[PDB]
């Protein structure tokens, strides 16, 4: 199906850092009528997944100003202008352009040791 | 506030069955497509099933065809998932997730219910 590879699998950060995470699609998301249906979820530790961004750049309801997304085709990026403690957890990209809807390999945002 | 609460998980013997429930509140449940996503120990996420507001399944993976059933009781604002012939791989955290027309994907997710398959 469509594989979504997330780089890096783990990202050690410091609060206040500006980070960019990647999601590479195994197949183009512009091959049909559902162009770039690429979304991002945050799974905070001990909590359920929350929608951050949908359709590459759209900030979902309740998503702070510091989150943004870019990309077209096969390479998508999620950017966090200033990491807060509430931003740590597992980030999952997901595509709904093609059937079935699939989820990415994940990027764990964690405090740098 | 949109709320989703799964229930019914627990310990199951190899080859047994599971019936999960997800009761919805804070929205008009009968107008939303719904889904079940399972999360393995490895934190991998996988779509198990999807249903329209009409109660018709719109998706099942072929790796489970014959062992899964997704249903809804709109009046009870409840979503169900039935799975039979459980194997060691069915062990996961099972989440119900609301489907959003604008996202064309999941918006809200419940807390999840755990199914633990035991030999
Ligand atoms: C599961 C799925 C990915 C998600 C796709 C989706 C994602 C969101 C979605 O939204 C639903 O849209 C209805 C509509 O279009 O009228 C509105 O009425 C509902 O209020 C809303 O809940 C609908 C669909 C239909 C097909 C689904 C695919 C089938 C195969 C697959 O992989
Ligand atoms: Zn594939
Ligand atoms: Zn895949
Ligand atoms: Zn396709």
């Amino acid at each position: 199906d469509i594989e979504l590879t997330q780089s890096p699998p783990s990202l050690p950060v410091s609060l206040g850092d500006q980070v960019s995470i990647s999601c590479r699609s195994s197949q183009s998301l512009v091959s049909n009528n559902r162009r770039n249906y690429l979304h991002w979820y945050l799974q905070k530790p001990g909590q359920s997944p929350k929608l951050v961004i949908y359709k590459v750049s759209n900030r979902f309801s309740g998503v702070p100003d510091r989150f943004s997304g870019s990309g077209s085709g096969t390479d998508f990026t999620l950017k966090i202008s200033r990491v807060a403690a509430e931003d740590l957890g597992l980030y999952f990209c997901s595509q709904s352009s093609h059937v079935p809807l699939t989820f990415g390999s994940g990027t764990k945002l964690e405090i740098k040791r | 506030q949109v709320q989703l609460q799964e229930s019914g998980g627990g310990l199951v013997n190899l080859g047994g069955s599971m019936t999960l429930s997800c009761v919805a509140s804070g929205f008009t449940f009968n107008t939303y497509y719904m889904s079940w996503v399972r999360q393995t120990p490895e934190k991998t996420l996988e779509l198990v099933a999807a249903i329209n507001s009409d109660g018709e399944p719109i998706y099942y993976p072929d790796t489970l065809k014959g062992r899964v059933t997704i249903s809804r009781d709109n009046a009870k604002k409840t979503l169900y998932l039935q799975m039979s012939s459980l194997n060691f791989e069915d062990t996961a955290l099972y989440y119900c997730a609301r489907l959003n027309y604008a996202v064309y994907g999941m918006d809200y997710w419940g807390q999840g219910t755990t199914v633990t398959v035991s030999s």
